[PDB]
């Protein structure tokens, strides 16, 4: 049973349209079908695919039998043939409706057999091309007569009738062949964490490096790594187990859930857009503390204090990152912080601001010439984070660090803004 | 008939292989080639070998082409494409799990690899190039450098007749000489007026669009190829014009006014819905006469092509244009692929993977397909003034919706941004605190991207939405000032976003879902088809 | 070229119409549409076997359109899905008819190649389906298409487009045969005179001879005509022909051209509801005479003066009729009476009236008894025939007699009998 | 067979046969019987002859039913029918030019005789009733005079049923027993609830006819005089699916009346067929109401399919209170065997009853002159109104134009009727026509069907033919007493309407309305 779609928001909305479309007892004042066939007509607006066809034609038909029911002067032109054609129009549909889909096949019952099938009355089926082929319309009164009938087959069979005849696994799979890889990879990381140390050469400057000296090197120039190798390998399983934004968020439970400082270092160098995932995910994580007091996250599971969380991580990401990585995926980040308020965010601008200054003291290169067409940004981007750090300073003060501490452990709206706090909804009430 | 040169090629899977050898080269999916020596013969076409990369788009649906091999003379290769996304789709969409890559190839497959190599055992097919179109698409080329005129081509197609394949054949094959000729400034401009399949253009939207000569970019990308820029586009709101005949000949005819006033000369592109049998021939017959085509185009053969005859002949004209005086006809063989047309891959089945891709798509060549409801969405407020949102537009039935019910309908309902121009007068009637464009017409409007609802909220009267994430800017850019309109028309927002797998992601248990059921269905509630 | 029945009266009809359906002008006045419908929905009232489709559909497009242009609070805009719908079937019956009859044109046709042949648009075919078997009707708006289209079509088609393609010997033949018969009888008459004269008992007494002596008489009588029989079998082919009544005026026109008064007494004797029967062709050809001024009658022919007529025949019919069986068949009369009325009504009324006040001077005989039933019916009769003289005698008198003699010779009571009656077609009133 | 004797004469042309042993004669067309010995045996029936005539009716497009020679003891007759004219009426009508005799018998035939024998050669169906049909009516016969109360008899097939041959059947049968018993108060009643193919009923109309002596058998064409109408109602069309809904209410009407009388004794009805279709739903009410103490199924293996549902469902046990019972048997056969018309569509039939009443003078004389020729009494529609009241339409036409309306009415049958109760007028005038105002007028009477040859607008006379039999009723009625006429869907025939030469010349100079001599412009062709 994967769920399918329905136009009406809930089972109740649907008990709702029932007693509008048969008004119970009496219909003198509380008819409530000009109601019922409008919203019907909203449904469609949703999309014509979704409704389905009995819906669909129990509002069409009660749309006609509406349609007779004009007595007052002003006296209208009306021939008393449209209505007279409108009649027989939602038959047609209404009885072909039920008949045809699912599907009409190259090998199908003969139509009168199909309809004894169902519970429709083979009175109907004669009815198909009843009004079509036949020279003249019915008379009023025929059709009139049919529709009241109609109608309460409808209700009979589908409104008043329960029978219900007419992804978990393979899914899964994909996923449990994933996290089984990377707790693989994870499990050969450990194994490693000396070896990166000891190479700390390889890991950090992958980027950095344009060539290579072995190409460089001559054929047959003299007479004359493995754990070199067996790093980037390793550091390819790892860009691998990347390039899939969607178990983004199960790398990183995973990740937080076998905390290495030394890996976060290795993983921001290596993993393209690995640096703004974290900090994205530590504010989720962080918010989530705040907003219900129950679900001790992973985060204030690994960590305990506020003091804990910025010495261990909140400071170690801001010392390693690259200016210019931070620079160069800027959207990004205002998206980071402009998605996303909190007083973590305030600390990691101030932070991210502070360490701006001093790169300009430590400026005096020689290569300091080339530096003006480059200046132009840093200046924009400390300038963007003064309007950032200033809005939060006035919603974010140092008394909510209070509020990550005290939670007992478990042992405008301007045009087109990004919402800054979200917690995922299915289309229904943000 | 042994494989070749799998060099290991550190990250990106980069890879070799060898001009010189007699078997023509085969591929699948999103690769990039610059050649060391040697020149390539992809349908019929030639390309040397001197160091510039081409990208090669190499779909499923479509029938796919080999690579060949010519002088002279031969004998980075191929390499991944550069997008991070593109690749992953399937485990957000289980449909095109197969799109780039065969679900079982008989070669080793390898998950870091954007292109994966087919031969012969496996079921794929290569068309490549008829030789009976050729004459007609060969002798087209004689025709672009000789005319001395803006040369103005369409090509009319019902859908399956191959006309999607024709242009991009006159595409590639004049993109080609643009390259080469000094000076030639007349980038071709597609004119992709088909919402049934469109290429080049917004799902259920039309498009004209210039075409960039370099980096070569072939051959079909379903319209996520970085080699075009749009300069005009209009959203009908149908799978077919025929559901709004009405705006879609204007939405055109507004089209081609354009071209006059940027007043280019030069060549220009076109492909019509087919609209073989139908009201086709009149609809049709209205823009052949404006577009002044130089080359009218037919492929049906056996199409039959019984229908698509009389009603053009009486709708071809002497001229479009003074300097014109001229008139063009043809008929083509209309089949390809060869193979059947779907290869399992309905085209009602593919369109909703466009409207996916884009959603989805961060950049020009990333794309992040975790399921949207993770994403947070950006907020514009519909309002008594309003001032993000004055009024929404609904097609001409559903006039008479109920105020109450109104909000329901919009939520998970894919809707089109649309700016206005200046405008004299805000013409809303407004039910409810949504404000309602009553009469329609509001000809002025503009189109900058679709977006699709997340939530609205009546009290606070903000709407809460998601847009693709490579058009933020733009709606950024956008003066404050200027007016904003929601329209609503008939696209499918899909499936796999508005309820994303479980597995996919992690809800409380206890949350309602508004939109979905999970009883079995009543006999027999069914939604006809 | 049978003729056709068609529910509007001329072509001045439905020229009319054409004009009607596309006035050409948008608005008040000039268009009369509403009207339009109204009379095709008119016809249907007689119709629809006589009116053709194409002007079925071409009121039943045009109803549905006046349905979705109302643009006052009402109709179309408010709700428009009925609109939709109308705008649909109407073409669906449009398509069909033209499209469907297929009777018109041969069986098993594919439809298309039946839509080659009356200039149908090729996707009009396309149309039939376009919201019976798919699932949400086609767009207010491409229903609007078709429509302005279709009569525009229909019209450029059929209204205006000249083509005209798309015996009754019997009738002839079955008279002559029987006139052949009538003049084949009348001539054997003429020489059966002399026989009829002779043998008057035999036709003069056909009612009293219920009991035959040939049927009761023995057979092979050891002991033991011509006229008779022919006679018999003369007034036979007269009573045989006397049956066909359809021919009942063409008779007595023949025989009025060989008039004898012996062939009146005897038809008169012979041939049930003859009595009547000339005296209404009399009435008639009496009546069209004062009318109409040009026309001989065979009558005035027959006889040029009134005294001629009053003596020759209708004095003579008077004594003939038999008072007895007058009063069974007197209702017809009594219609007849009504039903043609002129001066020589009047003075049969009076005559006949005569008659049946010298039967009750004779009429004393000895049966008073048997007869206390018979009388009432002769007191209503008289009295009947009493106040249809009044009421004759203040509208008619003496002067029409000179009206029929100076001739030229050419050598509103609820359910009621009309006075009088020119055959006339279901029309002039 | 050698041929029995004939002599003509004296009138009547009357033939007497002589038939070896006991044999099958064959007859088509009128006849009266008046046999003095031996047991006439058709369709295996006793009637015996005692100085006591019987007069037979013979069509073409059912099958003839022979005349068997049964005892005791056998071995005037061939009397010619009484009626003057009804034979005469094919030349006005000449697809019915064989309804009475074939084309080419082997027989010099003749116009004086209004019998025809038909001996093998001609090849006409002569079918004898089938055993298989004969159990199950034997069985009823035997129920009727042990019933110990009236019983209602219902018989329920489609078109093509041969149902109209069953009633037939137990008409004659039921017919033969009344006279016998003594003294039997039983008349049965034949309550005729099918327009479409009416027997003893005007065309598309309903009858509740009594059937008293005389014989007359088999199959009449409506025009038998066996039968007196007590009450009879107009339905308006040759189908009860124009107007299913006012149909059963005009049946339902009718039926009550049984106990409005409050009779007792046999009765018999058949209902429009509806074996598929809509008449699975017209049926189910009057089963409900009829009280039907037996119905009959006839469909076999017609396909029987279709009408499934029905006999239990509609059958609610017993609704009459005193006659608490049901029955529920099938028959299957298609009658007559040979092909159903036998070159004889019912609607080119249909056609003929209509003609056939327009010219009927009384039950025993026919005059086939075309209408057009004989005068047409005159009523005068009132405002006021005297004469007309109002006149009365079908719902759909509810709105018109004033003008057509005078071109509407003229040539076209419409039914007439009376107010009875008395009732507001309740009708809008429109152009000087009382048009009768929101339909409705449920209490009214049905005298007779009437056609129009002109209506008077300033006069307000409106020229009516009527079928001269019935005058003197409409005349025998009180002047004041209101009437409404209802223009149903009723079809004009053609051979009337608009006559011929040799029929009539008319003149030379007038022109004819609602007539066209033009070929036809292409695609003006009808629906049909």
């Amino acid at each position: 049973i994967p769920p399918r779609i329905v136009p009406w928001r809930d089972f109740a909305e649907l008990e709702e349209l029932k007693l509008w479309f048969y008004p119970k007892s009496k219909g003198t004042i509380e008819d409530k079908r000009q109601r019922a066939v409008q919203r019907v007509q909203s449904y469609r607006l949703k999309g014509s695919q979704y409704l389905p066809h009995v819906v669909d034609s129990t509002a069409q038909i009660t749309c006609a039998v509406l349609l007779d029911e004009k007595e007052a002067c002003l006296g209208v032109h009306q021939d008393s043939i449209p209505i007279r054609l409108s009649y027989v129009m939602a038959l047609i549909r209404f009885v072909n409706g039920l008949l045809d889909p699912t599907q009409q096949s190259q090998f199908a019952i003969p139509l009168h057999t199909l309809a004894a099938k169902i519970g429709l009355p083979s009175w109907f089926v004669d009815l198909r091309h009843w009004g079509t082929h036949e020279r003249d319309l019915p008379g009023l009164e025929m059709l009139r007569w049919a529709a009241n009938e109609a109608l309460s087959w409808l209700y009979d069979h589908y409104w008043n009738d329960e029978e219900l005849e007419d992804y978990g696994y393979r899914r899964n799979d994909k996923l449990e062949k994933y996290m089984e890889s990377l707790t693989k990879t994870l499990d050969k990381w450990k194994r490693l964490r000396n070896e990166f140390l000891e190479y700390k050469w390889v890991w950090e400057n992958a980027n950095d490096s344009l060539i290579t000296s072995s190409n460089f090197s001559g054929d047959n120039l003299v007479n004359y790594s493995s754990s070199e190798t067996m790093i980037r390998e390793n550091l390819r399983q790892w860009q691998e187990l990347w390039k899939l934004s969607i178990y983004h968020n199960v790398v990183l439970e995973k990740f937080f859930n076998n905390y290495d400082p030394l890996l976060l270092k290795v993983l921001m160098l290596n993993l393209n857009n690995f640096d703004w995932k974290v900090i994205e995910w530590v504010a989720r994580n962080y918010r989530t503390q705040q907003d219900d007091s129950n679900i001790t996250t992973i985060l204030k599971r690994k960590f305990n204090a506020w003091k804990e969380l910025q010495k261990r991580l909140l400071d170690v990401i801001i010392n390693n990152l690259n200016n210019k990585n931070f620079k160069n995926k800027w959207q990004n980040w205002e998206k980071l912080i402009d998605e996303n308020a909190s007083y973590l965010i305030l600390y990691f601008c101030q932070s991210m601001l502070a360490k701006l200054e001093t790169e300009k003291i430590t400026g005096n290169s020689w290569r300091n010439k080339k530096r003006r067409k480059q200046i132009d940004s840093t200046v924009e981007i400390e300038a963007k984070l003064k309007e950032n750090i200033d809005n939060l300073s006035l919603r974010f003060n140092e008394g909510e660090i209070k509020l990550y501490d005290f939670i007992p452990a478990e042992k405008p709206v301007k045009n087109w803004s990004r919402v800054q706090n979200w917690k995922p909804k299915p289309f229904g009430v943000l | 008939l042994i494989d070749n040169i799998t060099y290991e090629g550190d990250e990106d899977e980069t890879m070799f292989v060898g001009l010189k050898e007699k078997q023509k080269l085969h591929l699948s999916g999103v690769f990039r080639l610059q050649v060391v020596k040697g020149g390539i013969v992809y349908n019929n076409v030639h390309y040397n070998a001197s160091r510039e990369i081409l990208t090669f788009w190499h779909p499923l649906s479509q029938s796919i082409p080999t690579i060949d091999f010519s002088h002279f003379a031969g004998w980075l290769r191929v390499f991944n494409s550069n997008h991070t996304g593109l690749l992953e789709a399937g485990h957000l969409y289980r449909d095109v799990n197969y799109l780039w890559k065969p679900k079982e190839p008989y070669f080793p497959l390898n998950e870091r690899t954007t292109y994966h190599l087919l031969h012969e055992s496996d079921r794929i097919q290569s068309l490549s190039v008829p030789g009976y179109w050729s004459t007609p698409l060969e002798k087209l080329y004689l025709s672009h450098k000789n005319a001395a005129y803006d040369t103005r081509i369409m090509v009319i197609g019902g859908k399956n007749s191959g006309k999607s394949t024709f242009l991009r054949l006159l595409l590639e094959k004049f993109t080609q000489d643009i390259r080469d000729s000094t000076t030639s400034q007349e980038e071709l401009v597609y004119l992709d007026l088909d919402p049934g399949q469109p290429e080049y253009s917004l799902p259920d939207s039309i498009s004209l669009n210039k075409i960039l000569s370099s980096p070569i970019s072939l051959g079909q990308h379903l319209c996520q190829g970085s080699n075009f820029q749009t300069l005009l586009q209009f959203y009908a709101g149908s799978s077919s014009p025929q559901d709004e005949p009405t705006s879609y000949l204007n939405c055109a005819d507004k089209l081609i006014d354009h071209l006059e006033e940027q007043a280019f000369f030069g060549t220009s592109l076109l492909n019509l819905p087919g609209w073989i049998k139908g009201f086709g021939m009149q609809i049709l017959n209205h823009i052949i006469r404006k577009y002044k085509p130089t080359h009218l185009l037919f492929l049906e053969t056996a199409n039959s092509k019984r229908h698509l005859d009389e009603l053009t002949i009486p709708q071809s004209f002497s001229t479009s244009l003074r300097d014109a005086y001229a008139p063009e006809v043809v008929r083509v063989p209309a089949h390809s692929l060869n193979h059947t047309l779907s290869s399992r891959f309905h085209a009602s089945q593919l369109r909703t993977f466009k409207i996916l891709a884009l959603f989805h798509k961060i950049t020009q060549f990333d794309y992040d397909f975790a399921p949207l409801l993770k994403s947070a969405p950006l907020q514009i407020s519909y309002g008594k003034g309003k001032s993000g949102i004055k009024g929404i537009q609904f097609p001409m039935e559903f006039q008479d919706l109920n105020p109450q019910d109104i909000k329901s309908a919009l939520e998970g309902t894919v809707i089109g941004i649309y700016t206005y121009s200046g405008e004299d007068s805000l013409e809303v009637k407004s039910l409810n605190t949504f404000p309602i464009l009553q009469s329609c017409t509001s000809s002025s409007k503009n189109f900058i991207t679709l977006g699709l609802i997340h939530s609205i909220d009546t009290s606070q009267q903000i709407m809460n939405i998601y847009v693709p994430p490579c058009h933020t800017q733009i709606l950024d850019k956008q003066p404050e000032d200027a007016q904003w309109i929601i329209v609503r028309n008939k696209t499918e927002t899909p499936f796999c976003d508005f309820l994303p797998s479980p597995r996919t992601i992690t809800w409380d248990d206890n949350i309602q879902i508004p939109f979905a059921t999970f009883e079995r269905r009543k006999k027999l509630e069914h939604v006809w088809k």
